């Protein structure tokens, strides 16, 4: 198992390397609001985004009827 | 539902004003649909709206 030196590095096949840290978006439920284009109407949305699985999204449209999409279908 | 001689239309219009101010954030991009029996009455409304 490639181990890690006291300096914060790894040594791979002789060369010294560094595993940088990645910025990402956290899993969770993320709401929104996007002024509509056709009608200039507010309309909200949510989105549930885990590390693994399918994307489940709900919305409120201009017809004022809530809706859902599963696996972005 | 009232009757004649009691100003129900003006009252309804003031009511609509109260609502369109209070909840001017869900409305203000939807509108106010006002139906009526005749365009004479509709212009009257538009005139004291």
């Amino acid at each position: 198992f490639p181990m890690m030196t006291e300096k914060g590095t790894f040594i791979i096949n002789g060369t010294e390397r560094v595993v940088v840290s990645q910025l990402v978006r956290s899993p969770g439920v993320y709401f929104d609001e996007t002024i509509d284009k056709s009608t200039e109407k507010t309309l909200h949305s949510v989105k549930v985004i885990p590390g693994r699985g399918a994307w489940l999204e709900f919305d409120v449209d201009k017809r004022d009827t809530v809706g859902v999409r599963i696996d972005r279908k | 539902e009232g009757g004649p001689g009691t100003g129900k239309t003006v009252v309804a219009l003031h009511r609509v004003a109260y609502l369109l101010y209070t909840y001017r954030k869900q409305m203000e991009r939807h509108g106010v649909l006002v139906v009526g029996p005749t365009p004479a009455f509709l212009d009257h409304i538009g005139r004291v709206l």
